């Protein structure tokens, strides 16, 4: 297909050799739900901004309206450098010798008498 | 209690998905098969959820019965929030 | 499908959709009905052989050689 | 409202009944904060009736995660041991609570070896020389504070002769659990925080 | 200044290539950063037919270990698709470091001091550190051995803190350095039996090669992820993609659960019995199945008591499964992301694991909150493996370098660069002087721990190694990869030699280290294990693909 | 420059609940989750006005961000 040999070779220039059948169908698939909610956001941007043509300003703000939600990221090294020294700095707590199973607070567990229905 | 009642009834109920086959998708999300019965209530409602959906796109082909088409299934899950997507690259 | 609610399955693959280019795109209702399930394989068990001995590696059938 | 059989209508109208079964936002703060982001934009100012509608809007994404929380804080409200159409099937607290008696026996049963090592030290006379005589020093300072203590107690006795509605609780956990499943702060930096906090 | 940068960047590509050999090997190590900082600065300040053809025209004369990270900024063209990416959004931000010899620097900054190039020395001033040895200048393939990360070849100021490399009972940490747990008299009888196995344990070496047990996993229709051994050989776990674990005894001992507690309220304890008395035999399978994970496990870790299994997955959450009522017993959620690897310390109060937030927590089984957050890795953090004195951990990564960090205050203490693909296995020697590292590039990089240098290479398999274990005695490192090849290396003639240049010259000798090669059936070999009488296990899932 | 005075929020528990109490950590990430949801509405709503060529802010664009991104649909 045409737009099925484009996803073969957006595969082979990130190295991926090996692939299964059904990796490309939903790609496409994916590719797919991507561009008919962008364009269903820009003419309701376009339908705001009272404009009868869905031009390139619309789109620029369906994609960067859409990127804002969908696809997020990990947290920041400025992020994850601020709680690590918060947290770092609290020293060791000791142990206790005979304590037991060394366990959280019970409502942190998952140990608890875990009932059932009688069977009549 | 009337669900209490009913899960009570579920024991010598088959319901229309296997229990091997909710049990499977059920043990692949960390849900784990201790009673029988949960796992019928619990295909019973995937069921009942398909079937609505069914029902309301019959609707809508009577008005436009017979073959399911994907413009049947598209205002039938519209009134549910769900935007269905056709193939278009096959 | 895409729910804009998103609560009815809330990030739950549904295994996508086994759809081809070659495909019939209409099939009959009794057709899928009536032919028979595949068989559910064997579950995964732990066998045990060996690589090498002292050094030297058998001509088991667990070996390809 | 623009999908007439709504699932998310569903939701909240059965989550009402079953917590029933068991913000107006300061207008003049406000004004000034939506007013500030607005500088990075060029929305030098605003309609008269926005300022009142964030705050509808802030009242109804919190009354929204309010409710959703307290159908999670009264999940764990519910004791099953109370009725008796359940059974109770696996009560592993109970195993880890003996598994923590066998070691309390084990540190007895080392205390009471202790002990028995001390009786023996007891005899030093320059027969096991400093071993001997360590344990009996260390023995006799804890004995004879042990036996004042005792003696104390007797002495207190005599001069004492002389002398004479379930209000449910929402943790973090429960604010937690109500973030990770909302699509919005399921990864966000608010929700990775909270696990810290 | 955005429409001239394929004129500064060859013009000191004309510099280097012109100049002599022995400084234009060490002088090729700033291609590589001053490529992508300049490329990278392109796309921020929103110049995307520059940036494209910045990228066209010198993207080939980059080294061939840097193609993955080239394909990842081939992508990235828009400013708003980097703004997202996290990866290059902190490679902008730091300094690259570019370990460079005081020869080789001289000719450099007498062709960047001058004004005909103020331009390119404004950019390396501004995005390159440069960390200066006085020495030789290293030849181009003992370069090629030691960079491929992205801010990689870290300062030898990173390297020269104190570490406490030795085992506990002058490299050795104080016992209460770190506050381990108490050794108690089941503990003690645990080291009581395994001495008596130490008894029969062979000396390896080069000549007595020991014998590999393969555990294949036959039908594995569910993708195997995560496979752990406990130290002696009597557990199997293993970790799949239908979000379970799997116990299975290999001993002839079946896996019984403790009995209920109303059936130990009516025993005594006190009794000699007592463990014996608790358990179930009702409950004896040779195989138990733990659910409860909602994803793929990707970690698994035994407690060294052989109780408290321990099991990452993608759901985001670490799990703490009991080996005596064979239930979940604690959920630590933690990442919000992918838990890549998990493992508990080696005296079994503390764990590591290491998720996909690019961070690396130490819980302690005790607190719902980790203790430590080990937070300097770029990339997803792959790797997490305690020191043998459990006071510093490894945690290798995705951005192709290898971190110690010190369990007191959470710094790291060494940074291990010179990996050209993802790390995918760790291992400690037995000694806690090295440290081996496997990587997608089939190369094993012995490090020295106390030294922070690498000691040595070995270049013998082809994929990804995905397994290295060194014997009990630290005769052998064995290496299982993706080639479904066992490797064994002498892991006593490479390290026969134990500087202020940061640097040893590296011997080229894996041919005369590699001991054997023995090749599985089809099947990658995903763990190894070291039998306490020197016994190689190794497990697999059969793939006939 | 505090928007919600946590008296407020404690009468927003008192109509869904009148017999529940929250904890004071509960309290202050609800007003921070409060303060974020004003700052992303409040940036996409200026967004959406610049797009319409406005200085204005007129609630059609915060209704609009509204019923796109958090399907609220308050009546205006």
């Amino acid at each position: 297909p045409k737009d099925a040999q484009m996803m073969a070779q957006i595969l082979k220039d990130m190295g991926i050799t090996e692939y299964e059948p059904r990796v490309i169908n939903q790609m496409l698939e994916f590719a797919f739900r991507y561009v008919t909610t962008i364009l269903d956001d820009a003419k309701i941007y376009s339908s705001h901004a009272k404009k009868a043509t869905v031009d390139a300003d619309d789109v620029r703000l369906a994609i960067q309206c859409r990127a804002d939600q969908s696809f997020t990221s990990p947290p920041p090294r400025d992020f994850l450098l601020d709680i690590a020294r918060q947290r770092n700095q609290t020293p060791l707590p000791l142990i206790k010798p005979y304590s037991g199973p060394r366990l959280p607070p019970d409502r942190y567990c998952l140990t608890a008498p875990n009932y059932r229905l009688k069977s009549l | 209690t009337p669900l209490v009642d009913f899960l009570m009834q579920l024991e010598d109920y088959t319901p229309t998905i296997p229990d091997a086959v909710t049990g499977y998708y059920l043990n692949r999300a960390g849900f784990e098969a201790s009673d029988p019965r949960i796992i019928r209530l619990i295909s019973l409602a995937a069921q009942k959820f398909i079937s609505d959906i069914a029902n309301d796109a019959l609707q809508h082909c009577k008005m436009k019965k017979y073959t399911l088409t994907m413009e049947d299934l598209t205002p039938a899950l519209s009134e549910y929030g769900i935007n269905v997507k056709k193939p278009h690259y096959f | 499908f895409h729910a804009q609610e998103f609560i009815p399955f809330r990030f739950a693959s549904g295994g996508g959709r086994e759809l081809y280019f070659y495909e019939e795109k209409e099939v009959d209702l009794s057709d899928i009905i009536n032919t028979p399930l595949p068989r559910v394989p064997l579950d995964v068990c732990l066998k045990a052989h060996w690589l090498s001995i002292e050094g030297c590696q058998p001509a088991i059938p667990e070996n390809p050689p | 409202v623009a999908s007439m059989a709504g699932v998310n209508l569903s939701e909240e109208s059965a989550r009402i009944l079953a917590t029933n079964s068991e913000t107006f936002l300061l207008q003049a703060p406000l004004q000034r904060r939506i007013l500030e982001i607005g500088k990075k934009h060029g929305i030098t100012e605003l309609h008269p009736d926005v300022v009142s509608y964030v705050s509808h809007a802030t009242q109804q994404r919190l009354q929204n995660l309010v409710e959703k929380i307290s159908e999670t804080a009264q999940q764990k409200n519910f004791s099953y041991k109370d009725d008796d159409r359940y059974e109770q099937a696996s009560d592993v607290r109970a195993q880890l609570k003996f598994f923590e008696q066998l070691d309390q026996i084990e540190k007895q049963r080392k205390d009471e070896q202790e002990r028995e090592i001390l009786m023996r030290a007891a005899k030093s006379r320059s027969r096991q020389e400093d071993p001997e005589q360590l344990r009996l020093k260390q023995k006799a300072k804890e004995m004879q504070q042990q036996e004042l203590a005792q003696m104390r107690q007797r002495d207190a006795n005599l001069t004492a002769l002389a002398a004479i509605q379930r209000i449910t609780r929402v943790n973090l956990r429960d604010l937690i659990f109500c973030l990770e499943n909302e699509r919005e702060t399921s990864h966000s930096l608010l929700l990775y925080k909270a696990f810290l906090k | 200044d955005p429409t001239m940068y394929e004129e500064y960047y060859s013009g000191l590509k004309h510099f280097i290539e012109c100049s002599l050999d022995c400084h234009r090997a060490e002088l090729s190590q700033l291609f590589y950063p001053l490529f992508v900082h300049m490329y990278l600065e392109l796309v921020y300040n929103q110049h995307e037919n520059e940036a494209k053809s910045f990228f066209e025209k010198f993207h080939g004369d980059q080294e061939c270990y840097y193609q993955d990270d080239l394909r990842v900024l081939s992508s990235l063209t828009k400013k708003e698709h980097m703004k997202g990416n996290e990866t290059m959004l902190d490679f902008r931000t730091s300094k690259f470091v570019l370990r460079i010899s005081r020869d080789s620097y001289q000719l450099l900054k007498r062709h960047l001091q001058e004004k005909q190039n103020n331009q390119i020395w404004n950019i390396v001033q501004e995005h390159l550190y440069i960390d200066i040895f006085d020495g030789m200048p290293r030849s181009k393939q003992q370069i090629d051995a030691m960079v491929g990360s992205l801010a990689g070849e870290a300062k030898r100021e990173a390297n020269k803190s104190k570490v406490f490399f030795g085992l506990l009972k002058p490299n050795a940490p104080p016992q209460n350095r770190i506050p381990l747990p108490e050794l108690k008299d089941s503990d003690k009888l645990d080291k009581i039996m395994n001495m008596k196995e130490t008894t029969k344990r062979v000396r390896l070496g080069p000549d007595c090669l020991p014998s590999i047990c393969f555990y294949t996993f036959l039908n594995a229709y569910q993708g195997l992820t995560a496979v752990d051994v406990t130290d002696d050989s009597s557990l199997i776990a293993g970790g799949f993609a239908d979000s379970t674990v799997r116990v299975w005894s290999v001993t002839p001992k079946k896996l019984r659960s403790v009995k209920q507690a109303s059936d130990l309220s009516l025993i005594d304890k006190e009794s000699d019995d007592v463990l014996e008395r608790i358990m179930d035999e009702k409950t004896a399978s040779e195989l138990k199945i733990l659910y409860g994970h909602s994803g793929p496990v990707y970690g698994a870790s035994f407690s060294p008591d052989r109780n408290y299994l321990l099991s990452s997955s993608e759901d985001g959450t670490v799990r703490l499964w009991s080996l005596q009522t064979f239930t979940c017993l604690v959920g630590y959620k933690g990442h919000n992301y992918p838990v890549w690897d998990t493992q508990f310390s080696p005296y079994g109060y503390y764990f590591v694991s290491g998720g996909h937030d690019r961070v690396a927590r130490l819980w302690a089984t005790d607190h719902y909150q980790p203790l430590r957050i080990f937070a300097g890795h770029l990339a997803d953090v792959n790797c997490t493996r305690f020191h043998p004195n459990s006071n510093y951990v490894a945690t290798g990564s995705a951005d192709r370098t290898v971190r110690l960090w010190d369990v007191l205050n959470g710094n790291c203490v060494r940074i291990f660069t010179g990996h050209k693909g993802p790390i995918h296995s760790l291992t400690f020697s037995p000694n806690g002087r090295f440290l081996a590292t496997g990587a997608t590039d089939g190369r094993v990089l012995l490090w020295d721990i106390g030294h922070g240098l690498m000691v040595g290479e070995l270049k013998g398999h082809t994929d990804t190694v995905c397994s290295l274990r060194f014997s009990r005695d630290g005769e052998i490192l064995a290496s299982g990869s993706m080639d479904n090849t066992v490797r064994l290396w002498d892991a006593i003639k490479a390290f026969e030699d134990l500087t202020a240049t940061g640097h040893i010259n590296l011997p080229e000798n894996s041919q005369e280290l590699l001991l054997g090669t023995y090749m599985t059936k089809s099947t990658p070999v995903v763990h190894l294990h070291f039998t306490r009488r020197n016994l190689v296990l190794a497990a697999g899932a059969y793939s006939p693909q | 420059n505090q928007v919600l005075t946590k008296k407020k929020l404690q009468d927003l528990v008192r109509e869904v609940d009148p017999n529940e109490q929250l904890d004071e950590d509960v309290e202050e990430m609800l007003l921070q989750i409060a303060d974020d949801f004003i700052e992303s509405v409040v940036t996409a709503a200026c967004q959406l006005a610049r797009h319409r060529k406005s200085s204005t802010l007129e609630v059609k664009d915060v209704q609009l961000h509204l019923e796109r991104q958090w399907n609220m649909w308050i009546p205006g």
